[PDB]
């Protein structure tokens, strides 16, 4: 019934990062 | 009516270049031949610079004429009209690897108007005419540092063959473009199928060896028939306002390049600018407002640049390999068949994926060919990404080549129609900038697919690496934001999954980058996608 | 980490959902809006700074709908959404109409507002859905905006009122309205109906603006919490002594030329009034703002015509409030047209032609909703000389696309459907000569057009404009307004129909506050004009 | 209202009606012209005041057919009338140049003429009709107009002149000529003929201006009874004081400028003449009009050119009056193209190709006469580097399709008909220079191309510009002009054909009182001229 | 022939307050 | 395979002339 950022069917997220060595 | 021809051997093809007999009233025309495909190039550089000019107008035409290929034109018209998105590729394969080339301060209008008149459809126009454009302003004498190369490289075997034929294409796991001059590379445009480091380094390296036989014959045709260069100079160094203008605003805008929040950080650079302005003006009114912008500019440029080569945090607060915050969401819009929005930092792609039928493929009457193409990337950037307002027509050029370059992304995990026979349009809508939007496009397009439950073979992930370089010292910066792209040397962008390359892009700013810059670059390109695969990883890694 | 803050709330038998703060956050505002799985993305951009010699507001609206919100890849060659469809233009006129005259007078910051159809209920029209979200957008930006709005689409089943009725119930609707409004006042109709009387259509506009307050009390709830702070914004201090200088020298001139009731020869004496008075004011004083000035003088116009008209004093051209213009009515007017009209009411004159066509001629429709197919076309052309004007006579203008579409809904309750007559017709309005409603001369052009051709049309149709000049409770209702009248009026009041009943009906409201009992007046001696124009017409042609 | 003032009149077999005073009553005039059925709504606005620093006339005809003047819908996407056709804007300039050399010496006055087809008859060609319709609504107007001009169909049937002949008495014609003129001299001609002898195409023209003075005294005479008063214009009053300045600084320095035969080099010269002499000026008093600077520079300019051509002293290049540039004739230029030709006369220059294809290929023409399907297809381009310029490279201008159908009708008389020849075949000309006339290159270029591809073209074919200085009743006619001696001379007459006739003949002249005489010496010198181009392109090749 | 003058029909009324 | 005015496979060329009467 609804679009938007909230109805996300999956969902990740990260702080700022320095990636693997 | 004499033409002066010199031929020389580029790979397996003779190259032709002709000046002299045709278009004499441009400032330079040169008609390029390479086995049959001829492209007819002029240049016209006008003698004086418009006297509020602030900004180097440079244009390039690319235009297929149908005759080329003894076809009459296919539209109800029966006529040429409008570029095409090919032909609006080409042009901007010109105009990226000489638009650096012209001396920073020379405004004059140059536009530069490239015509196929003939075409063997095996050897394509586009390199062709980027040597058409490099002979025509070498020769021009306009204020330009060149000449440069173009060439094509492929990779059939596990080896690097140079312009390959449009038959031996179909063999090759790379299509590389590497234009620059005798001493750097300049431009990069390539599509892999997920190649190594070395192996996309190495083809970069071999194309720009091979294109010196080009830049070696053009400089001998202007030593034959080039015109005087143009007596012409920047504006002298005025030492004394660049201290009014730096007492005034130095201190405040070194403050400014610590606010993180690009808004923020925005207004308050534009507050301290017009302040500046309005106190100098008030000062002495005949005061030049284009120059005092210029000062202030090289200011911004000096604060940012130096931060970087001291090893000092950047604008944001991150160190030289760090990449922003990453927001990955699937299956945001209800009616849609794939639906994702990949944010990063201020950078923000809406991407959709969308299936169709044979009837949905879209028709190319190209110069070299019809062909029908089942996989299609559009590419939006509206006024309101970066809080502005603007005219919402037809797609930009810009729009376009950033369009292509998201496709060339994605291109490598596309399944084949024998394994998934249907037609798919990806959509990309830029909601957020601040750099690279383009590969935000390519993340979101991965995760758009999968959510429309397309098999791709692998997720697919990109960053933009930037450059500051003073002689010998130079720091390789990750996840570039727009103010370090500006006031950078370079946009380095690189495209790919876990296992390889699938895409990348070169635009340098200086003469001077290094194989060792573009290896670092490379190598911390790789660590950085390894990174945003894993966080896209944990919201879906298999197709719905 | 990115945050939505979400609103939903039930309207009629949808869910509308309101989403702000995670996308587009470098825009003034940005909303996602959805009606049961109908989503449309609204943002706006308003620029800080207004533009140094700005004297007009500049307001656009953009609607574009995307084609993967249906699951379709795009028709075109090109399989991309190119340029606005007659139907997104109406639409973003829709969007457009209620909110312009919500903007404080003399706010002329440069204001965009774009809406992206993302995904779509085939049983739920976009376009409501829009309309809520440039609202809601508009209210969280912080522009000085006197809203918040709602918008309701009115159905008339079982002669009952029908809240947002789906495609399916409109099949069973004698009425299909648009109502746009604050809390306190209606500001925007937009209607067709099958010829339904005086009370039915103010009810359904009561209606309306009754069951539309929900969505304004969960927008003002949503400001609340998530707003922007209203713009520190000023209107320039008013000038009494330059006021006065001004009315000096020009206010008993302009009294008199507005006593002139010939159009061209009264601009030509507002004209000289304006140029010597201003030519005299800066033959004192140089420094003196030149738009400042004209927009003294413009408002002294105003007052000169509002309270003469208050006053109840003849109107510009001598009328009394409620009497019509000299008619002229023409047929057969071109030798090898179907079936061709003149129709000439005071200084506006419309050249109507009806052609009749096949299968082949309907117009087929690729809209987002279902593709359709049109079988009556109507086509309206503005030309600048029809005002005494140059211009350019490129496609047609969103003013012309508006009133061509007004006027088709004002014939479409007469027209005999395909069973009676199995034939394509397209009716084109030229309008000559323009001084007041133009689109209401098309409609009883039309009626005489349609007749002509021979086409069997239920009954004659025509159509007027009504005005209003209103100071607190005080008001005076005009009819058959002059160009005059609707530029320094309080709105533009358009009824077409048979004498039998209503075809169409749209206002235009420039005020906050208009009233029921206003309303109502309007549409009473808006039937009494019809009647009148109808009676002429009748006399001319009476059967096809 | 008052009914419209009629005034009919016989025009060879047919009846002409103009009406006027009823309709568009807001535009300086309008006139509805009718001959037998087919008719055309003539309007003319032109602006009280001129912008206040404008130095060139700005004059704009719009010419538009609407589809149900043949009771037809249009056949495109939208079912509407959009950017006019290649037909469209031929009308447009038909009657465009002859009206322009009509306006007084210095009236700048922005002026728009819209002719809209409203009415046709198959049999009768509304262009003639617009043409009338144009010159009665400028005379009614009162705008400082030195006509009434007429207009004038030619045929030639039976080895006899026919007035305008029918589209079914055209299949038997030999000749299909257009004239406009005044009462005392002729302005215009636009014609193509199979190839018809200097005498029978200047018996035509005199016929046509013969036939059409019927036209003008009509004209007349309803500008006697509804003419509307004169406006009351003068030109700038000559400053002998600021002229003597002028001259003083430049005059000497511009004699010489005029001696330098590169066109380059000229221009250069003549640019810092113009440039140094201004700044001059300005520095002793900045209060001077810049753009009346100009205009002083410009009559210095041609007094210099067309004093030496009435002395009999050597052109700008060193010729004499009746001398050729000097000519180089390629073929077989471009590897894939069907046929191809290099055509340089002096410094003008055109790349043209020829290609072959299918029935598929044939053009459909939804003409409004009756649809169509074009065989032979004309395309000329005019690229700014042509002239040392940059400039926009969009679509065809109102020029470049002119051009493009005059050196079509020079080429259609030599032509083999689909009978023999049973293919499409579309010719490009490519301007590569320009300076004079580079159509009749392309006519050149053309006749060349057509043989390298081995169509089968009954004769070799070519062309010139005549040019022409007269002052009272003195003369000098002068062959194949420079770009500065068209714009600085009274015309452009342009000529070309086999070694046996005339397959094109077009004249542009600029002042009133050209002469029968004149006429036919340029005939007879421009004869001379094309059998020298034709010889020298014999030796190239002659034969397919 | 076309315009107004060749009008097949025709009517007119003058300026007029219409009756309720 | 070569474009442009070398590669004419017929050429002619005159100087400016006055043609006969
Ligand atoms: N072949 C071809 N068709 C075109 C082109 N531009 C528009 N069209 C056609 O024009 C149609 C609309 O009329 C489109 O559906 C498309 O097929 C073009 O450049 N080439
Ligand atoms: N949707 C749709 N548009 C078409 C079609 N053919 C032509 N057009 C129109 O013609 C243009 C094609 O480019 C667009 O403006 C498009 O709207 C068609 O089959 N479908
Ligand atoms: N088939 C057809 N296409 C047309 C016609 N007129 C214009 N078009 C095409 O449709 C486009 C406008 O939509 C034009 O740019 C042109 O390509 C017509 O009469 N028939
Ligand atoms: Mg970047
Ligand atoms: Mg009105
Ligand atoms: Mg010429």
């Amino acid at each position: 019934g609804a679009a938007g950022g909230h109805t996300a069917t999956h969902h990740a997220s990260a702080a700022p990062a320095r990636p693997q060595p | 009516l004499n033409p002066i021809v010199r031929k020389f051997q580029y790979g397996q093809h003779t190259v032709t270049l002709e000046t002299g007999m045709m278009a004499r009233q441009a400032t330079a025309a040169v008609m390029v031949s390479m086995d049959d495909t001829a492209v007819f190039v002029t240049v016209v550089g006008q003698k004086k610079a418009k006297p509020g000019q602030d900004f180097f107008p440079l244009t390039v035409n690319y235009q297929e004429r149908t005759y080329a290929a003894g076809r009459i034109p296919g539209s109800f018209f029966r006529r040429e009209g409008r570029p095409s998105e090919g032909e609006t590729l080409i042009a901007r394969l010109i105009d990226r690897p000489i638009r650096p080339l012209f001396p920073e301060g020379f405004v004059n209008e140059v536009q530069v108007i490239a015509t196929v008149v003939s075409v063997n459809p095996q050897v394509n126009p586009d390199i062709v005419a980027m040597i058409g454009a490099s002979a025509a302003l070498s020769l021009s004498g306009i204020p330009f540092n060149g000449p440069i190369g173009a060439a094509r490289v492929g990779y059939i075997n596990d080896q690097y063959v140079l312009n390959p034929t449009q038959d031996e294409l179909k063999e090759s796991k790379l299509d590389l473009v590497v234009a620059g001059t005798e001493a750097a590379v300049l431009m990069v445009e390539s599509e892999a199928e997920l190649l190594s480091e070395d192996q996309m380094l190495g083809a970069v390296v071999f194309g720009h060896e091979q294109q010196q036989v080009v830049i070696q014959n053009i400089n001998e045709l202007v030593k034959e028939a080039g015109k005087p260069r143009w007596d012409w100079q920047p504006e002298p160094v005025n030492e004394a306002l660049n201290a009014r203008v730096a007492a005034l605003a130095e201190a405040r805008l070194s403050d400014a390049y610590r606010i993180t929040d690009k808004q923020e950080r925005y207004a308050q650079v534009d507050v301290i600018k017009s302040e500046t302005i309005a106190t100098l003006l008030a000062e002495d009114e005949t005061l030049d407002e284009n120059e005092l912008g210029e000062i202030l500019h090289a200011i911004e440029k000096n604060v940012v640049r130096s931060r970087v080569l001291a090893g000092e945090p950047r604008i944001d607060g991150r160190e030289k390999d760090m990449i922003r915050g990453l927001d990955v969401r699937t299956g945001v819009l209800p009616r849609t068949h794939g639906s994702a929005l990949f944010t990063r930092g201020e950078t923000q792609a809406l991407v959709t994926a969308t299936l169709g039928t044979a009837r949905d493929a879209q028709v190319l009457d190209e110069l070299m060919g019809e062909r029908t193409d089942t996989f299609l990337f559009h590419y939006n950037f509206p006024p309101y990404s970066v809080g502005e307002t603007g005219m919402v027509g037809s797609p930009k050029r810009r729009e376009i080549g950033h369009g292509r370059l998201a496709k060339r992304g994605v291109l490598a995990v596309m399944p084949d129609m024998d394994k998934f026979p249907y037609t798919v349009r990806v959509v990309s809508e830029i909601t957020e900038s601040n750099g690279s939007s383009s590969m935000a496009s390519v993340c979101g397009a991965s995760l758009a697919l999968m959510d429309a439950g397309v098999p791709i073979k692998a997720a697919v992930a990109g960053i933009a690496m930037g450059l500051v370089k003073e002689g010998d010292n130079y720091v390789v910066l990750s996840d570039i934001l727009g103010d370090e792209d500006h006031l950078g040397d370079m946009d380095f962008k690189v495209a790919g999954s876990r296992d390889g390359i699938s895409a990348l892009q070169m635009d340098i700013k200086i003469e001077g980058i290094t194989k060792e810059i573009m290896q670092v670059a490379l190598n911390q390109a790789k660590g950085a996608r390894l990174h945003i695969l894993g966080v896209m990883e944990q919201a879906i890694n298999a197709p719905r």
